[PDB]
RNA sequence: GUGAAAUGCGCAGAUACCGGGAGGAACGCCGAUGGCGAAGGCAGCCACCUGGUCCACCCGUGACGCUGAGGCGCGAAAGCGUGGGGAGCAAACCGGAUUAGAUACCCGGGUAGUCCACGCCCUAAACGAUGCGCGCUAGGUCUCUGGGUCUCCUGGGGGCCGAAGCUA
């Protein structure tokens, strides 16, 4: 679902919350958390370098397994599916028969109690991992490595996936969640299925304070500043842009492409995103 | 240059285009009613199709063409006339097949076809 | 020139009987009418329902070029 | 569907004498199965509206029998809907 | 429990080893979904009406079976899973209907 | 491309042709004066789930019936909400034409929408312009689908033509 609220405060009127339906364990595997050092957007010089962040609820990092080829053939039971404060998607607790425990992004479909496994010879059911080369074309897939043995990098957000579109020699071809067509290496793992919690997009924060709980401090318009402050700053009264609309640092911000012209990964991108 | 090959006869209402191809299917030369000289609706006539199929064979024959299979597409005017024209050109006409593309109820047509 | 005649016993629901069936298609592959097959109403339906099934399996065409 | 025997088991379960088919009691019971199995079919297939019509007809039929049977023999009715779990 | 006719078309350019192997996966699979094979008509190669998988020939199989109703569908998916199976059709079996 | 044109596309290589790929929508032939549904309506093929309905047997219940103000449910298209999807088509809108003019008809473009999910809307030439059920009052022919002793007879549908009779 997604959960509405009777409009008993003016904020409650619109605010929606996640349904938490698929979640079954409310404490994280003690042995799998480590504390996340909050940054507040500031780097090692101490300087803010990403604006308006800070003051979010405290979190523990849940150690996630983005490799999986780590343990080929060793199968595993899906113990629980839990909330993770650090991602949109949910995480699944795996008890390997080995006795090792690990956390994975819960794919949409995964039913607690089921079993899963990774390796070239894995069955093509939800939750399993294999090299892309051994994944049937047309199947939708998540958590994809971008280069071998380098860790899942693609489609990890609640409800994302990719689609295998055909192979060509060493590489295979994905429609990345964004629509881009890219060649990924065949030896890159991916997990079958698409990421769960796919309703995540339909959440209505509802009030300033929720944006605050999430570590997001208020954002101020270039329009609302002074000229020392921002390209758009000043004018007596309101003002339009009076110039092509820009970031605080002066660069145009409508339409201006920004990817490096000569990037080597260009050779492997087939069709830039759409829409 | 090749001895044998193909002939494609596009027969619309507004025109007839004819391309002569190689064995595998890649073009050697083509023509249409416009090329032989007509503009506007005269391109749609059987005479136009005639000249165009003729000029088509002629142009092909100069690259050595002798045998051709003929693919006819489209319920046009200069359809059949274009066929005559081909035979009478001094080209073999090894066979004649209609391969007009037609939907098994595909896309919605323009208003004009409903 | 009635097709129903030209063949002895034939099962209508045999979607594999590629030999019988193929006699019911025009030279362009279009499934033939009763005015050419000689089927009654009911027969006709069963035949058509199975020809199509064949075409799906790969044994009968969906379409074929007209030759002259 | 409904298995032919399952029909029977009910046919038998509700019948008034070991020859009985199509009495009030039996019809009611039999219906009650076609209803309940459909009720379920619909719980899943919500968009199957026509089949709801059927259910709607079926329920009505059953209501009729019940009204009759209740007129003729209160305790026989009181029992039947008890046995099928009904008056809610 | 009902009588069906699982048809299946496999890759034509398989060696009799490969082909056999697919046949195993198939035969296990039927068993795994609780098919019970009755007849079984392996008809091998055959020229097709049209190029399936861009390939004029097709290696045919056919299995009459008595399996549970509910499971039949899942079987078909599972059958199709292989880069080598090229059609699967699973028909409810019926009494021949004859002309003449 | 049209009545003929023009806009448009095309030497920055279009059309026409061959091969690979992507995607969405509708299912040609069969197809019908056809079938199904209470209506709206329903069309490639497969399987699962499920409703209505007809026949035959004449086995059971024993008037349990008909109708139906309110209620409740369904209800084409267009339209709304949330989110997908978007090939073809296409209101709006741009342009070319036709014309006295042409906010149209024709032509080249084109966004909602058309498609999916879920939720609303509740309309119509939603028509047989014909409310439901039951009984009675010539036939003739065509047809779909059952049953028979299979010439033909007997049920249930869809047409036509007509007894009597109604009818302005
Ligand atoms: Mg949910
Ligand atoms: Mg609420
Ligand atoms: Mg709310
Ligand atoms: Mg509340
Ligand atoms: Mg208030
Ligand atoms: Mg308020
Ligand atoms: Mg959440
Ligand atoms: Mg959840
Ligand atoms: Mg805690
Ligand atoms: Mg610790
Ligand atoms: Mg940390
Ligand atoms: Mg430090
Ligand atoms: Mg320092
Ligand atoms: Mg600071
Ligand atoms: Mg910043
Ligand atoms: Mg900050
Ligand atoms: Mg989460
Ligand atoms: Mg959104
Ligand atoms: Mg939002
Ligand atoms: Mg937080
Ligand atoms: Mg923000
Ligand atoms: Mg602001
Ligand atoms: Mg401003
Ligand atoms: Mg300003
Ligand atoms: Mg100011
Ligand atoms: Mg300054
Ligand atoms: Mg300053
Ligand atoms: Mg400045
Ligand atoms: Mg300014
Ligand atoms: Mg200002
Ligand atoms: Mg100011
Ligand atoms: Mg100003
Ligand atoms: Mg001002
Ligand atoms: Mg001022
Ligand atoms: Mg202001
Ligand atoms: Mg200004
Ligand atoms: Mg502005
Ligand atoms: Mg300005
Ligand atoms: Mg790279
Ligand atoms: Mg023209
Ligand atoms: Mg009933
Ligand atoms: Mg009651
Ligand atoms: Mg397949
Ligand atoms: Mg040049
Ligand atoms: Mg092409
Ligand atoms: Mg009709
Ligand atoms: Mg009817
Ligand atoms: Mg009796
Ligand atoms: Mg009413
Ligand atoms: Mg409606
Ligand atoms: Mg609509
Ligand atoms: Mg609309
Ligand atoms: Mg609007
Ligand atoms: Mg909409
Ligand atoms: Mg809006
Ligand atoms: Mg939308
Ligand atoms: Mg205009
Ligand atoms: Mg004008
Ligand atoms: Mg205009
Ligand atoms: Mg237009
Ligand atoms: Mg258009
Ligand atoms: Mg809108
Ligand atoms: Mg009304
Ligand atoms: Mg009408
Ligand atoms: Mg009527
Ligand atoms: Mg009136
Ligand atoms: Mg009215
Ligand atoms: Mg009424
Ligand atoms: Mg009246
Ligand atoms: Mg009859
Ligand atoms: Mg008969
Ligand atoms: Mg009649
Ligand atoms: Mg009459
Ligand atoms: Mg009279
Ligand atoms: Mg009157």
């Amino acid at each position: 679902a997604v959960k509405k609220f009777k409009p008993y405060t003016p904020s409650r009127r619109f605010m929606t919350v996640a349904d938490f339906s698929e979640i079954t364990k409310t404490e994280p595997e003690k042995s799998l958390v480590k504390p996340l050092k909050k940054t507040g957007g500031r780097n090692n010089q101490g300087r803010i370098t990403v604006r308006f962040r800070g003051g979010g609820h405290k979190r523990l990092y849940r150690i996630i397994d983005f490799k999986r080829w780590d343990k080929v053939g060793i199968p595993a039971k899906v113990a629980a599916i839990e909330y993770d404060p650090n991602r949109s998607a949910r995480i699944a607790l795996l008890h390997y028969v080995d006795g090792e425990k690990r956390y994975i992004i819960a794919p949409d479909g995964l039913q607690v109690g089921q079993q899963v496994v990774a390796g070239p010879d894995a069955p093509i059911q939800v939750g399993n991992a294999l090299p892309l080369r051994f994944i049937p074309v047309g199947t939708v897939v998540h958590a994809v490595e971008l280069e071998p043995k380098k860790g899942a990098k693609l489609a990890r957000a609640a409800g994302t996936s990719a689609q295998i579109q055909g192979r060509e020699g060493d590489y295979v071809i994905l429609r990345l969640p964004s629509g881009e067509l890219r060649k990924v290496h065949g030896e890159c793992y991916a997990t079958v299925g698409a990421v769960g919690n796919a309703d995540h997009k339909n959440i209505v924060l509802g009030k300033a304070g929720r944006s605050r709980w999430l570590g997001r401090r208020p954002h101020v318009r270039g329009a609302a500043m002074n000229p020392v402050d921002h390209p758009h700053g000043g004018g007596e009264g309101r003002a339009p842009r009076g110039r092509p609309p820009a970031s605080p640092w002066g660069w145009q911000t409508k339409g201006l492409k920004t990817r490096k012209r000569r990037k080597p990964s260009s050779r492997f991108i087939i069709a830039r995103r759409k829409k | 240059q090749v001895a044998s090959g193909r002939a494609y006869i596009h027969a619309s209402y507004n025109n007839t285009i004819v391309t002569i191809t190689d064995p595998d299917g890649n073009p050697i030369t083509w023509s249409s009613g416009g090329v032989i000289g007509y503009k506007g609706s005269r391109k749609g006539t059987p005479y136009a199709a005639q000249l165009a199929a003729l000029d088509a064979a002629k142009k092909a024959m100069a690259y050595g063409m002798q045998s051709v299979d003929v693919i006819v597409r489209g319920t046009g005017a200069g359809r059949e006339q274009a066929i005559r024209a081909l035979q009478a050109s001094g080209l073999q006409v090894k066979s004649i097949v209609d391969d007009t593309p037609v939907p098994h109820n595909g896309c919605r047509p323009k208003k004009k076809f409903r | 020139a009635k097709v129903k005649a030209t063949l002895g016993e034939f099962d209508l629901r045999d979607y594999r009987n590629v030999e019988v069936l193929k006699r019911f298609l025009s030279e362009t592959g279009k499934i033939l009418p009763r005015r050419r097959t000689g089927l009654s109403a009911k027969e006709q339906r069963i035949l058509a329902k199975t020809i199509k099934r064949a075409r799906i399996l790969g044994l009968l065409p969906f379409t074929e070029k007209l030759v002259r | 569907p409904i298995t032919k025997e399952e029909k029977q088991k009910v046919i038998q379960e509700f019948a008034r004498f070991p020859g009985d088919t199509g009495s009030t009691e039996v019809q009611v019971a039999l219906l009650t199965l076609r209803i309940n199995r459909l009720s379920e079919h619909l719980k899943v297939h919500k968009k199957d509206h026509h089949s709801h019509r059927g259910l709607l007809m079926m329920v009505g039929q059953r209501r009729r029998l019940l009204r009759y049977l209740q007129r003729e023999d209160p305790e026989r009715y009181r029992a039947l809907i008890e046995k099928l779990g009904i008056r809610g | 429990m009902r009588r069906y006719e699982v048809n299946i078309v496999l890759n034509p350019n398989l060696d009799q080893s490969q082909l056999a192997l697919e046949k195993e996966i198939i035969q296990r699979a039927l068993e795994n979904y609780g098919a019970r094979v009755e007849k079984v008509e392996e008809l091998g190669l055959r020229r097709l009406a049209y190029p399936i998988a861009k390939d004029p020939q097709g290696y045919f199989l056919w299995y009459q079976v008595e399996m549970p109703e509910d499971r039949v569908n899942d079987l078909a998916r599972e059958l199709r899973i292989r880069d080598n199976v090229r059609r699967v059709m699973v028909v409810k079996s019926q009494e021949p209907f004859l002309a003449n």
